């Protein structure tokens, strides 16, 4: 979660809404195991 | 580090360049809520439209520790600060900060 | 190499790119007690991570006509977290603090605070205004909790001593054209190893703003200040059944 | 022993005071070094940072041309021991012939060193004071005059029965210290010990002494630390029958051996109470002088 | 040199004169998770006294037509003291117990009980007497607190399993001709290094008596069971807020 | 470092398991010494108490007279890999052509062997256990026949999405293990590792794996632990029309390398659920059989 | 801004503890993703269209 801690502070002439990008990664002990089918996809019937 | 779709709001094709970035503005100061999204990489959700939740998808189990750079786009004359809490589970949405 | 900074002790840590100074209290590190100044004879307890942490406590309003906010330490941890659970639990009390003030502004306003550590401040009332009743505090103004509590004179610091000596305790300075944090670490200061923390509060943090805010007509009008602080080798003796007061 | 690897290598359990600080012989004062001009780059002693806390290290010689000086300016003047070793008064306890307020030839003071206003604003600059004393009882009638009457001092301990009157079986002393003086010689002197359960006194206390729900009956014991409550001071004309002398006792108390500790803020208003920092809610005075303008003088 | 006994571990201390010797379950004693079995990676803490001491949890009536009782653990030590207030806090939870269980009588009685340590006593229902509904336990007899529950059906131990072939597990038989109480100590036995303290019950406790109690008319009449039990090398990890279940 | 005395004197982080017991290699039966006649005093080998809860070490030689025996019976029959290496029914799989249960030629079964009471008894003796496993699938017609039919075994992972029916695009298997076999060939077997998360399996977990108010709906997620869920079986007959041969698939598995901890009584009345430990209510049978009276056979 | 990833270890964020982790990375590897046979197509023989 994301809370604001104490404000935006902004100045006159700057704009009021900002923007906040967000970018996940994987650390050095990272390790993953028992290879399967992926899950979060699809697929249509007749291809062509 | 690839890009988290942590604002998975808006639907249509027009806006879905959208679903990048979150907003933030100008509050009361009450210590309000701006975010929130849950950290499972191998559920639909915001980590789907990674390389780890892609990459995760085809395995059954995973272990080591996760990481989330943020990365602020705004003015340079404009400052502020955020509190990024984690919640280890059986803990649900807090109601303050 | 030096406007930037980090704390992290705990499971916690704070990040600040326009810091100052990690003032030192008294030049004394916050430690544990040697067995020349102990007193009891059971072994204390001392969980090492679990409350050593930074708890954010409350957001203020600093606005133009302001004048300032106390809070009394140990006071505000009584309801949070393990260390708000052990201070109920336990009779005998020991630790050391690290306290951080948080107050943000853009280069487009002006304003200063003094943020201060004022070990035993002791309230004192106004006597019923002329100077004949012997008044005394309510129970809601001593200990006012981790809400705070408004300072009514703050030339007098609300118990008589005058706020342009303050700075002989421990101050940095929330000066909003340089730096945006006040980091203070403050050691044990008592006459007694360890101490009840229920009912004696060590210290009292003092944020008063000496030069008021200013700001024109355009950029936002609120200015929040928030208190981060952590208890650095916490140690507790003595158990009880749970009593809150 | 020990095989986990976190606690071989941790740091649970620092007893010693990490000290920043190490303190350094000074008998007198620091000497000045000869200075030049000096018109370099990047390198300056003049532009500080106040809101580090830290206060201003600028030497005389990075400011100004200066002259070598050999100053022997000795700060024997400003230790601890050379500041309140003079007697002050404390206290006066009156004993009266015919009135209400000790018409029984005998008196009983608390002990409190705040109760006249000129020695309690140079002990309330410490928080915590560690002390010996020299107590000092000159006896007298309200004119001044000295009469042939002799008087018992008596240092009651808290806990002991204090005396109901001037008959009473508490003048007895088998424990207490008590002091036997007449009117016609030198005024007696003590030496009080440091008595206090706790390693130093302590005037300003932010808490209360005892648990419970706290409401408006209960108010007043805020503030009342029980590690300076020493007792009772007791006087009494050393008789059967009425005296026919009134008489004035005056304590002065200086300290000795004193250590001190976080210094503090002194006050700038008015007292009003013992052991009670209240002061005037409508008179509030100004520590300084007002003047016209900020302009001119 | 053997009949009496002393368990003196935190503030706590048990003596007794009628004991028979303090069983070690299953060979091993309680200790803490070394490095290899670790798999968390922020620093566990560890009260060492302030959790590490006795609880003595409830009376029971010992009557002629009793049945047997069961305690789930560590279900009954989540509202009691700092341990049930770390565990309301913390995620992770490892910890041995030391579980002694005190029952008294005359040298005019006679009677048996059996004291057993069953690991994941699973309770499972009648299917509505014929089998025919696929019923499950409510909340209130699968984790009954620190109350226990009385047992329905104590041969089959209302989980499928006879009663005669319990002591296979570790048990002590608290008989009212020899001794009167029953002290087992049982290590950490789970798949996992730690594990949650809310929802997993890791062993159970069972009480049954064997040996029927009985006396002549002129006895006292209520013979009280009571469970005194205290964990050992406790440890959390995983910091959150305060939630009950 | 450390400087404290209760902290470097102490035994707070003893990480290694202070055992009692110390495995010795008994690669057969114990023998038996000479023992001659004993009319001691003080020395009783016969007289215990069962209230310890130890079990009884008087050996056969202290309570007769016996005779020297070297015993040679091997104890290697009733380790744990010669206890449980033997193949049992732990799941059937129906395939008909006109019906209710699967009538479109596909079956999915969930992984779990608890399904059949033979194997289940077993496997619920201990409850921890850690094995790796030799599946075989054995396929014919209900009438025992065997026919030219070609089959697709697939072991579907937990996540993965399962087929709908059998022209799904999930069939394709690039990642998922799949067996293809016909039914005029001997049955196929496989070798299925350690697979779960957890490091051992567990048959019987007391608790609930979700958070929150568990109300009269959520009551039955109570002992089904998510580190046994393996996934899904899955069958079809490949193609894609209707098919005119009736199937019966049998599991039979096989466990190697296998360890156990914590043992446990086993059950002794009938099985009713799976992965539910209920029992008949009215009909609660004994273990044994009765007689008539105890003083006679 | 600069392009490359954090290089923030655990045990500067965090208190840490003493982990001899042996978990194997041999499931990852190129020839254990890719070895696992798929359907890559189907060729059909009718009698009659
Ligand atoms: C014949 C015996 C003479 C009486 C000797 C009295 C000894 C008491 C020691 C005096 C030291 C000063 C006590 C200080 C306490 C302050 O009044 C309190 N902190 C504030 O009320
Ligand atoms: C083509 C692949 C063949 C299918 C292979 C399946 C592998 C699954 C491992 C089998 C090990 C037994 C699983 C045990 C779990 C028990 O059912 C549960 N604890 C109780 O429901």
């Amino acid at each position: 979660s994301i809370w604001y801690q104490t404000n935006y502070v902004v100045p006159i002439g700057a704009p009021n809404t900002a923007y906040i990008i967000a970018l996940a990664a994987a650390q050095k002990n990272f390790t993953m195991k028992l290879c399967k089918d992926t899950s979060h996809i699809l697929q249509t019937a007749s291809i062509q | 580090e690839t890009i988290l779709e942590v604002n998975n709001v808006p639907t249509n094709a027009t806006s879905l360049m959208e679903r990048l970035r979150f907003p933030v503005s100008a509050q009361a100061g009450k210590g309000e809520l701006c975010a929130v999204f849950r950290a499972d990489p191998g559920r639909d959700g915001p980590w789907q439209s990674t390389m780890l939740g892609q990459l995760c998808g085809y395995y059954t189990q995973w272990s080591g520790s996760l990481e989330v750079t943020f990365m602020f786009t705004g003015s340079f004359m404009a400052t502020g600060k955020m509190l990024i809490a984690y919640t280890p589970p059986g803990g649900p949405l807090p109601k303050d900060r | 190499s030096d406007r930037v900074a980090q704390l992290t002790i705990g499971n916690s840590t704070i990040t600040t790119q326009e810091a100052a100074n990690i003032i030192v209290g008294y030049g004394e590190w916050p430690s544990y007690c040697s067995d020349d100044d102990a007193t009891a004879v059971d072994k204390p307890t001392r969980p090492d991570v679990s409350v050593n942490r930074f708890y954010t406590l409350d957001t203020k309003l600093w606005e133009k006509s302001s004048k300032g906010w106390y809070w009394k330490f140990p006071d505000v941890l009584t309801e949070t977290g393990v260390f708000g659970q052990n201070a109920q639990f336990h009779y005998l009390y020991r630790s050391g603090f690290c306290i951080h003030v948080q107050c943000n502004a853009s280069k487009f306003h002006q304003g200063a605070l003094l943020v201060a550590i004022l070990p035993e401040y002791v309230i004192g009332t106004v006597a019923g205004g002329t100077g004949t009743e012997d008044s005394h505090p309510p129970y809601k103004q001593t200990q006012p909790g981790a809400d705070g509590f408004e300072l009514q004179h703050p030339y007098v610091l609300d118990a008589g001593i005058p706020i342009s000596q303050l700075t002989v305790c421990h101050h940095q300075r929330i000066n909003l054209r340089t730096n945006n944090c006040a980091t203070i670490i403050v050691p044990y200061m008592n006459t007694l190893p360890f101490d009840s923390a229920l009912n004696h509060c060590n210290f009292g943090l003092l944020v008063v703003p000496i030069s008021p805010l200013d700001f024109d007509q355009g950029a936002t009008p609120v200015i929040p200040i928030t208190i981060t602080l952590a208890p650095m080798c916490s140690e507790f003796a003595g158990l009880r059944q749970a009593v809150t007061q | 022993g020990d095989r986990v690897a976190d606690v071989i290598e941790s740091s649970i359990g620092d007893s010693v005071s990490r000290a920043l600080t190490q303190a350094l012989p000074a008998p007198t004062g620091q000497n000045t070094q000869v200075s030049s001009h000096r018109l370099d780059t990047g390198e300056v002693p003049a532009l500080q940072a106040a809101e580090i806390g830290a206060s201003s290290n600028t030497s005389d010689e990075s400011m100004i041309e200066t002259r070598c000086v050999l100053n022997s300016h000795s700060t024997a003047e400003t230790t601890l021991d050379s500041f309140f070793s003079r007697a002050g008064l404390v206290g006066e306890i009156d004993l009266p012939l015919e009135g209400t307020t000790n018409p029984n030839g005998y008196a009983n003071w608390d002990i409190d060193i705040t109760g006249y206003a000129q020695m309690r604003r140079k002990v309330e600059l410490f928080t915590y004071m560690r002390f010996d004393a020299e107590f000092t009882f000159v006896a007298c009638t309200p004119t001044g005059q000295v009469v042939p009457q002799l008087l018992q001092y008596m240092f009651v301990p808290p806990g002991a029965p204090k005396p109901e009157s001037r008959e009473s079986l508490a003048w007895q002393t088998a424990t207490n210290p008590s002091v036997f003086v007449k009117l016609t010689d030198p005024p007696a002197q003590v030496s009080v010990p440091f008595m206090s359960p706790a390693s130093a006194y302590q005037w300003f206390y932010d808490g209360y002494p005892t648990f419970g729900e706290h409401k408006q009956e209960k108010d007043l014991e805020y503030g009342a630390c029980p590690n300076n409550m020493m007792g009772t001071f007791s006087v009494r004309t050393v008789g059967s029958s009425k005296s026919k002398y009134p008489l004035v006792v005056r304590i002065y108390m200086r300290m000795k051996h004193v250590r001190a500790w976080i210094p503090r803020p002194m006050r700038n208003q008015n007292y009003l109470f013992k052991a009670n920092p209240n002061y005037a809610g409508n008179s509030i005075k100004p520590t300084g002088t007002s003047r016209s303008a900020i302009t001119t003088l």
